[PDB]
């Protein structure tokens, strides 16, 4: 608990560390050499007599903690916090926990930034991103072909100056983020034309009777994509800005048109807002291992007024009771005379109201001239009224840059008053008794009994984009639509919930129910261990905090044997019916068995090797029933009744024992992520890619994902097989865990990555959300389904036609790009859904033609020579419209390549 | 103490309204029959784990009673929820009037009981007797004995009456207790011994943290059934008000006229009571027979 600090003559900053009660300087220590030219050159030999060495309790309040291309619960931000109690810290350290890693930066004390210095217990730590997930909702209005002071169109402020600052600092400070860019619009008297009838909407006013009919479009740009080197974006957007007016003026229904509707008068802003946060409720579906944070940001070149209905306004307040994600910047400039983010209600005096929840910010141009006015002009030709807007002080607001390149995390510690009586009528405590055990099994009991994941209390959400028509416009998305309905529901009346959940040995955990918010209080695994660990799965949602030669391995002896196979498929005389001299002198010779040690398994051997050895010596396919009638002998498996294990091509994982634990309600939240495992042949996949140019259906794992010596935390999560056969078609593997840190598990897939690459064939983690509308349970608001239609022009059509349908897919296997039915699992396999291998495609067979789907899960790793270069994915793109809308004679040869058999 | 653990199974079910989780709630939390008014409604299904001086450990599921959570229970994942069940307690209420459903409703969970449970056992209580008039709850009760002793035909059911507001409740789950202990027979014989060779009028003794009455011996039989009761509902009023004092008991001396008493720790989580047959002996006599006693069930 010493401190050391060691300066020299005038070092104007300093340095300190820790040890354990240095007295008398015997010894000194050499751990860091990189802190000499991060803070001052000079080479201190033993005993120079300038090292003091001080108790020196000077602490550091505040310190930011910024992480980078990883995924981090709050769960493991809490482990972090317990582990820095009482340490030191200094400018630029990479602190490091259980394969979490973190760089400290911009550590205060109340005024000013310290080089070095102490933690102990009471300073706050806040945590940011580099990496985070963020959308840019730009607002179209009558405005952005309006001019302003200064010279320019808004448009083009905004997005010239704004955003070549915005990437510039992107740039700068070296971060990665995932964005979105969707521009939004309104239109006035667009009533009705030939079936665009359920994408209009219809507004009016109560108290005066005013009811037009308008319409909303959403045009997307990239929607789901990290890359460096920026700036691209802004000559695409500046061609829709050219194309715009045309693109949205005189779609779908024609009557006399009315524009891009003004901000100030009306707007589809808040829609816009909430329908992000119908994106962001979602975040558990399909996750990301390299992202944290998430961020909405609303460019608008309003004024800052908005005319809103109330049951909106009241929704996302309480949606963003849940999840604060949101922030508004204007590139209108000219910051008003009143409090400037306000609206004006619009219900169904006039009626005020000032949000407290959003982040405003300008942005101001760069130049300099004499009085910046703050009015426009245009000339004509011819009981409470408790918030005004007009009393509230404003001098000037930046831009809060730091809020915009560095997004950070919600706190952990707030305070509040506690749950006392009155409205809160409803307590319930479950005190549940903990049996450790040394056979995964008891945390989910407590789980599901004492909460449900929110079984008790409702997720308030209550927007369902239910229809969305899109528009032939290109191949991003393009959704042109109605909001649908909005089924809210008012709070929980007369009663809101607070539980008491008792260890009972002596721990107690406080749970109170507005925002979920706890007071934990104390008074094989240890007690503390699931004690940890339920007051980590409460954080996980809402966390705020009261404060005063085989390698027998399970998958990989497995996988490397599947890999064994296609290489090998693509004695005395038998008819004895003693058996004993082959079935006996198998280990005369050299026959690799299971045997040397394994846990459960004294004796055994696999299926596959058996058959290739009685391939390799007796006759050929009819070894399964030799094999059966020895296993009426000589078995494999516990209780087997059945044929030769299964003979060929099914996968079974370790846990030898599965037969003679509570399972997952999907309600409960799961995060799951399907990984994939797709068969592969690189001699079509390097030519195209060059200058060349044209037994159940699922099973259950619960596997424990650790490779090291711990020996703190018990780690498992749930494998599911869809695969028991893998033919040589797609085979796919789902991860579902309510459970221990993500990092691990991501290392745990990298490490069969590398056992799939090297020696076999592809994993690649797939978006298991197919060609799903919005309101469904997967999918989002915001994906096209894109239509690829085959031009043919040449007793059960359909069947004959799909089977020439799987036909003209695996052509294109044979030429350049292989495919696979991914035999999903839903029952009765609605839609028939094909992945291309080694690529970023999916396609449906339902007009005549069948549609398409583009792959956001590779990202630039699991990244090999094979698959990769997205201009790889438009070149398919191209060869396959082509090849689909009979381009040079390729159909008709086709058709006579097909009759000439 | 040899620590068998094993592992009892009991579940508590019945109509919503009244008294279902409260009676719970305040018999293995440390509640008050005032207090019990803010629990409210419960869900489908929430069970804990008790443990009970030391080996044995109740999984007490408590199971909800909307229409919708009975017909989930019946006509659903039935073969989980009534498989292993050793102790089933059905609650009833006085004042609610839809009696049919409430029978057809038993008469379900019986013949459930029946083909998923050979060797359980079920004891239907009738609570919330604090409303009716003393004639008429002995009217009712003796009706409420005849016509589950008819229902309850092809295999038995015990039914008790009790109330909140009083310590019939500590009798029937004393008698719940008694019948789910393991062992019997050896416990009586020292018990027996003790009350013989050191001349007490009655000795009691308890679980110490919910203080239910397992075991008792006298010898003046001239308290009926509701001594019992009585003690425990006063003592454990003292330990909820003692409770609010960070303090502990363990230890208490009282004596009278004709009466002598003692409260002690005899183990890790079993209370003891005495009264002793002669009042005039000062705590010497507590002294050498606490380590009387210490040195048998310290060999237990
Ligand atoms: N005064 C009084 N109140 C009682 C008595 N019995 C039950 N109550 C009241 O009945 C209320 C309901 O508690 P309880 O029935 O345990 O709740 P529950 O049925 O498990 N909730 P759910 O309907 O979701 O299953 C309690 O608040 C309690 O005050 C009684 O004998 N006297």
């Amino acid at each position: 608990i010493v401190e050391i600090a060691h300066p020299n003559d005038e070092y104007s900053p300093l340095l300190l560390q820790v040890k354990s009660l240095k007295e008398d300087l015997q010894k000194e220590t050499i751990s860091v050499d990189q802190t000499v030219t991060q803070v001052f050159r000079l080479r201190p030999y033993q005993d120079v007599y300038v090292n003091v060495v001080d108790p020196k309790d000077v602490t550091l309040d505040l310190v930011e903690l910024t992480f980078k291309d990883q995924y981090i619960g709050r769960g493991d931000m809490w482990r972090l916090k317990k582990s820095l109690v009482s340490t030191c810290a200094y400018i630029t350290q990479k602190v490091e926990f259980a394969g979490i890693r973190a760089q400290a930066g911009e550590l205060w004390v109340k005024n000013e930034k310290v080089m070095c210095g102490y933690i102990s217990e009471d300073t706050r730590v806040v945590f940011r991103s580099t990496s985070a997930m963020v959308y840019i909702f730009i607002q179209m209005s009558c405005e952005m072909w309006d001019f302003d002071i200064y010279g320019d169109l808004y448009f083009e402020k905004a997005v010239n100056g704004f955003l070549a600052d915005l990437f510039t600092k992107w740039k700068e400070k070296n971060c990665s983020h995932e964005v979105t860019v969707v521009l939004f619009s309104r239109t006035f008297y667009d009533a009705k034309s030939v079936d665009e009838f359920p994408e209009i909407n219809r507004a009016s006013i109560r108290q005066d009777h005013k009811g037009r009919f308008y319409e909303d479009f959403y045009k997307v740009v990239v929607q789901n994509e990290r890359r460096e080197e920026w700036t691209s974006l802004l000559v695409t957007i500046k061609k829709l800005f050219i194309q715009y007016p045309v693109l949205v003026r005189l779609e779908q229904a024609e009557g006399f048109p009315q524009g891009d509707n003004s901000t100030s008068a009306q707007g589809n802003y808040l829609e816009a807002i909430n329908l992000s946060f119908n994106v962001f409720d979602k975040h558990y579906i399909n996750r990301n291992f390299d992202r944290t944070g998430q961020m909405s940001v609303v460019i608008t070149p309003g004024v800052g007024v908005f005319e809103v209905d109330r049951l909106l306004m009241i929704l996302t307040k309480q949606r963003m009771i849940d999840n604060g994600i949101g922030v508004d910047l204007v590139c209108m400039g000219e910051q008003p005379l009143h409090a400037v983010p306000l609206f004006k209600l619009h219900n169904r005096g006039d009626d005020y109201n000032i949000p407290h929840w959003i982040n405003h910010s300008f942005y101001t141009s760069k130049s300099q001239l004499f009085c910046n006015s703050f009015t426009p002009r245009i000339k004509l030709a011819g009981t409470l009224s408790a918030p005004p807007v007009v009393p509230g002080f404003c001098c000037t607001v930046g831009v809060d840059w730091k809020s915009l390149t560095t997004p950070a995390c919600l706190p952990l510690t707030t305070d509040y008053f506690p749950d006392r009586q009155g409205l809160q009528n409803d307590y319930t405590e479950g005190c549940y008794d903990l049996l450790p055990e040394a056979d995964a099994q008891q945390v989910f009991e407590e789980f599901i009994c004492q909460r449900l994941m929110q079984g008790y209390q409702i997720i308030v959400q209550p927007k369902t984009q239910k229809p969305n028509p899109a528009v032939p416009p290109p191949l991003s998305s393009s959704p042109l639509y109605s909001r649908g309905l909005v089924s809210r529901n008012r709070p929980e009346e007369e009663d809101q919930y607070w539980l008491s959940m008792g260890r009972t040995f002596h721990k107690v955990t406080l749970k109170d129910k507005m925002i979920t918010v706890t007071r934990y209080l104390p008074k094989p695994r240890a007690d503390e261990d699931e004690w940890q660990l339920l007051d980590g799965f409460v954080r996980f949602v809402e966390g705020l905090n009261r404060i005063r030669m085989d390698s027998p391995r399970k998958d990989g002896a497995f996988f490397m044997e599947f890999v064994r196979s296609p290489r090998t498929a693509s004695l005395t005389s038998s008819s004895t019916l003693t058996e004993i001299l082959e079935a006996m002198k198998h280990p005369s010779t050299g026959v690799q068995l299971l045997s040397e040690q394994k846990g459960l398994s004294p004796y055994c051997f696999i299926s596959a090797e058996v058959v290739h050895w009685l391939v390799n010596h007796v006759e050929g396919i009819q070894t399964q029933a030799m094999a059966i009638d020895i296993m009426q002998k000589m078995l494999e498996e516990q209780l087997i009744t059945h044929a030769s294990g299964e003979a060929w091509r099914t996968f079974i994982y370790g846990f030898y024992f599965y037969k003679i634990v509570d399972d997952f309600a999907s309600f409960q939240r799961k995060w799951f992520e399907v990984a994939f495992v797709a068969e592969e042949l690189v001699h079509s996949e390097i030519p195209a890619f060059l200058l060349p140019w044209l037994v159940p259906e699922q099973r259950t794992v619960t596997l424990d994902v650790d490779v090291n010596n711990r020996t703190d935390r018990l780690e498992w999560c749930s494998c599911y097989y869809h695969g028991n056969f893998s033919l040589n078609a797609a085979f796919e593997i789902k991860l579902h865990w309510m459970a221990v840190t993500a990092a691990v598990l991501f290392e745990m897939v990298q490490g069969w990555h590398r056992k799939a690459t090297s020696c076999g064939f592809l994993l690649v983690p797939v978006l298991e959300g197919p060609f799903a509308l919005p309101s469904y349970l997967y999918g989002d608001p915001l994906r096209a389904q894109l239509f690829i239609p085959l031009n043919i022009s040449c007793e059960t059509y359909w069947d004959r036609m799909h089977l020439f349908q799987e036909a003209i897919a695996h052509r294109f296997g044979f030429v350049q790009d292989k495919y696979s039915a991914s035999a999903f699992n839903f029952p009765a396999e609605n839609k028939p859904q094909y992945i291309h291998v080694t690529g970023t495609v999916f396609l449906q067979l339902p007009r005549v033609g069948y549609n398409w789907a583009y792959n956001t899960m590779l990202t630039k790793t699991w990244r090999s020579s094979a698959t990769g270069d997205e201009k790889f994915a438009d070149r398919l793109l191209k060869d396959f419209t082509d090849f689909c809308i009979n381009r040079d004679n390729r159909l008709v040869t086709f058709w006579t390549s097909c009759l000439e058999k | 103490m040899p620590n068998t653990a094993m592992k009892k199974k009991v579940l508590l079910m019945g109509k919503s309204g009244s008294g279902k989780t409260s009676m719970r709630s305040i018999i293995f939390a440390n509640y008050i029959a005032r207090d019990t008014r803010r629990l409210g409604a419960t869900i489908d299904v929430e069970h804990s784990h008790v443990r009970f001086l030391g080996n044995l450990v109740l999984n007490l599921w408590d199971c909800g009673g909307q229409d919708t959570f009975m017909e989930n229970y019946f006509t659903s994942q039935r073969d989980n929820i009534f498989r292993n069940v050793e102790v089933l307690i059905y609650v009833f209420d006085v004042e609610s009037r839809e009696l049919e459903k409430d029978m057809h409703y038993y008469q379900s969970c019986l013949e459930a009981i029946l083909q998923n449970s050979p060797d359980a056992k079920i004891f239907c209580l009738v609570h919330k007797m604090d409303l009716v008039q003393e004639d008429q709850r002995d009217l009712i009760f003796k009706e409420r004995e005849e016509d589950l002793r008819r229902l309850s035909r092809p295999l038995e059911c015990a039914c008790f009456r009790t109330s909140i507001w009083d310590e019939t409740l500590y009798k029937a789950w004393s008698s719940i207790v008694y019948q789910l202990i393991p062992n019997v027979q050896q416990l009586e014989m020292n018990l027996r011994n003790f009350a013989q060779i050191i001349e007490a009028d009655e000795v009691l003794l308890f679980e110490r943290a919910t203080f239910l009455v397992i075991s008792h011996y006298q010898c003046k039989e001239q308290r009926d059934v509701h001594r019992f009761e009585k003690i425990s509902n006063i003592i454990k009023q003292f330990k909820l008000s003692c409770s609010k004092l960070a303090a502990s008991f363990q230890s208490m001396e009282v004596r009278n006229s004709n009466f002598a008493a003692f409260i002690d720790i005899f183990t890790s989580n079993t209370y003891v009571m005495v009264v002793m047959s002669d009042p005039s002996i000062p705590s010497a006599a507590t002294l050498i027979n606490i380590r009387n006693a210490r040195k048998h069930f310290e060999k237990l």
